[PDB]
């Protein structure tokens, strides 16, 4: 029995959370909660409890946190989470126009154009600072490809803008083309995020995995995510260090929709499939996905945002009578 | 009527080329003057400036993708380029998982990323500076709401990452604002590139004119013509004070089909349909144009990238009938 640090978050994120909960208790997981606040303090920096949890559990489950620093950028330097893990996966039986999607998206997560600094340089004039250091590429590169390496996935493909920003994503791609190197088992290859952007819309079986910097990676991962039915259904995990991960959802808090039972809670859930991956515990993570995605493909009970009109609870009530199996 | 060409990268050259064939066939009263900058040597401050002087008679050019800062930005700057216009539109025959649409792309073309202001400030460490100011944010959100008022369109959306580049992304999103309370008759909308890029791709039927700094546009550019059918046949063209040079939408040399007459010339055709629409050519406009849509619509001769097996020389002899069946 493993204990798991829970961030419940805003508007939908109590019922959500519960939901994912009630799922896990009836599938029989081996997974205790405990519940934390990381609403920031100064002295800015999360609450002391809070860190000594995640510290202590490692696995972290967090849903929609409202924007007021913002505490995700604050979580990822507390925890170095330099990975973001997003897989893109289509809905079987939620029809969209793309069909057979199976990507994951790897990106940094410390770096880029999110460092954080800019400057005026004369009035009117602003220079933002984008960054790319030898070892934050290394290492996203090295998680691609280990990533791929456990996944059963074969092509890691680099995406980058090295013709317009020669240095630094030349860089970037110098670092994935030496991991490569050191990987013969994963073909790998390089690609313009422009080309991706206009072939993803397009083809979006031609891809794989997908590793790149920051700004490029938060965008690619959201467009992939409106192939397949949008952030309501997308889960998303970071990894850190001293073995820390968070999964998360990526939707908003959705207040108009606040504890009137009408919460979709795929995402978290599926991104708690992701945390039950990282923890071993394939099989309960098989049977409620298994759960999950039925639900889905019979249709008679999708929550509002997934065109049905099903409450919440009922839309949690069938997963769980059906994982259990 | 003079009009200068750049043939450009890839296969520029073989677009270059249909445009010659269509526009004899047509009948067209402009006459070429070809000139060189893709991928010269020293020969560079040469090449641009026999380009500026042809401009400063011609005013109006047409160009292939042309590959201290690049030789596109230099020629984007020399000419003072600083807005580019891609028309994401339908074609009726052509089907796709988007049918129907029709958005205005505007994106800045003077700064941001694409200054190659990069250097190594320590070993390993490269630092990147994206600029935006006040005077090119400003242009290019007037340009947009000009656009959207000459052209009959309800609203123009910024797309921006100010909640991270709250400086810089900031002060395009302030003169954006700053602008938009003079057209108070067009609607005015914002929206993080993220989610507006998952927009685009869930239901792009939501946008009109969407107008945003460099590299957002070099995204939205490729994604939205995606939509439509692919760099095939997406134009577009970019605007100074007193120059318009038009070209492709999605910018590709597409060095894989050159010298095997795969390429598909729509885009460059439609193109060069706007730019005799920009030069008062109205009745030849429409006619190539509409020959180019028609031979799509009916559905007898189409390139690989439309479904097809026809060659671009086949393609191309197709409209060039139709449009002397017109005359
Ligand atoms: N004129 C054209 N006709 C048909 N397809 C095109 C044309 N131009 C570009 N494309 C499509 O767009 C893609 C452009 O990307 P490409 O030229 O490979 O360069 P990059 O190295 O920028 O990815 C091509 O693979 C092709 O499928
Ligand atoms: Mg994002």
């Amino acid at each position: 029995v493993q204990t798991v640090t829970l961030i419940p978050g805003d508007g939908i994120g109590p019922e959500i959370s519960a939901a994912v909960m009630k799922i896990f208790d009836a599938a029989k997981a081996p997974i205790q909660w405990e519940e934390r606040n990381v609403t920031a303090i100064q002295g800015w920096m999360i609450p002391s409890e809070a860190k000594e949890s995640m510290d202590k559990n490692k696995m972290g489950l967090k849903g929609p946190l409202k924007t007021p620093p913002s505490m995700n950028l604050l979580l990822r330097k507390t925890f170095d989470l330099y990975a973001n893990v997003r897989p893109c996966v289509s809905i079987e039986g939620y029809k969209t126009p793309y069909t057979d999607v199976n990507i994951v998206t790897i990106r940094e997560n410390t770096e880029g154009e999110y460092s954080g600094i800019e400057h005026v340089i004369v009035d009117g004039v602003v220079a933002s600072i984008k960054l790319i250091t030898e070892g934050a590429s290394k290492r996203i590169a090295e998680f691609a490809f280990e990533y791929a390496r456990n996944n059963h996935r074969s092509n890691v493909t680099a995406v980058h803008k090295a013709n317009i920003m020669r240095m630094s994503d030349g860089l970037f791609l110098q670092k994935c083309r030496e991991v490569a190197e050191s990987c013969k088992d994963i073909k790998f290859n390089e690609m313009y995020l422009d080309t991706v952007c206009l072939n993803m819309v397009q083809d979006p079986s031609q891809f794989d995995v997908l590793v790149m910097p920051n700004l490029y990676g938060d965008i690619l991962s959201d467009l992939c995510a409106g192939l397949i039915g949008g952030l309501g259904v997308t889960p998303s995990g970071n990894i850190g260090a001293n073995g820390v991960a968070i999964f998360e959802s990526v939707h908003g808090t959705a207040p108009d929709i606040a504890g009137k039972d009408m919460a979709n809670p795929t995402a978290l859930l599926l991104s708690a499939v992701m945390m039950l991956r990282h923890m071993g515990l394939f099989d309960h993570a098989a049977r409620i996905e298994a759960a999950c995605f039925a639900t889905i493909k019979d249709g008679k009970s999708l929550t509002k945002d997934l065109g049905g009109n099903a409450k919440c609870s009922d839309f949690t009530e069938e997963i769980c009578r059906r994982v259990k199996d | 009527f003079p009009v200068t060409m750049l043939p450009g990268d890839g296969v520029g050259p073989e677009l270059m080329h249909a445009v010659k064939e269509v526009f004899k066939a047509a009948a067209v009263p402009v006459e070429f003057q070809e000139h060189h900058l893709s991928e010269v040597q020293m020969a560079s401050e040469e090449k641009l400036e026999q380009v500026l002087s042809s401009m400063k008679e011609n005013k109006v050019a047409i160009i292939g993708k042309i590959h201290l800062a690049s030789y596109d930005m230099r020629l984007r700057r020399k000419l003072d380029l600083f807005a580019n216009v891609v028309h994401v539109k339908s074609l009726p025959g052509y089907m796709t998982r988007h049918n129907n649409l029709d958005l205005v792309i505007i994106r800045e073309q003077t700064e941001g990323e694409y200054s190659s202001l990069e250097h190594e400030s320590a070993r390993g460490v490269i630092e990147c500076l994206k600029i935006v100011t006040r005077a090119k944010s400003q242009r290019i959100a007037k340009f947009a709401f000009d656009y959207a008022t000459k052209k009959g369109r309800g609203k123009v959306t910024a797309v921006h990452k100010a909640n991270i580049m709250k400086l810089g992304d900031g002060l395009f999103l302030q003169c954006c604002e700053e602008v938009a309370e003079l057209y108070p008759k067009i609607k005015f909308e914002t929206m993080i590139i993220d989610n507006c890029c998952m927009q685009l791709v869930q239901n792009p039927y939501q946008f009109d004119v969407l107008v945003m700094p460099n590299l957002y546009g070099n995204i939205i550019d490729n994604l939205a013509a995606g939509l439509v059918g692919g760099a095939g046949v997406v134009p577009g063209e970019s605007y100074s004070a007193e120059y318009a040079v038009f070209e492709t939408g999605a910018r590709h040399p597409f060095a894989q089909a050159v010298g095997r007459n795969i390429a598909n010339p729509t885009a460059m055709l439609l193109s060069a349909s706007n730019m005799l629409r920009h030069l008062n050519l109205e009745y030849h406009s429409s006619m190539i144009a509409d020959a180019v849509k028609k031979v799509i619509k009916v559905g007898k001769v189409r390139t690989s990238d439309m479904g097809g097996y026809a060659t671009c020389h086949d393609f191309t002899e197709e409209i060039c009938r139709r449009v002397k069946d017109l005359d």
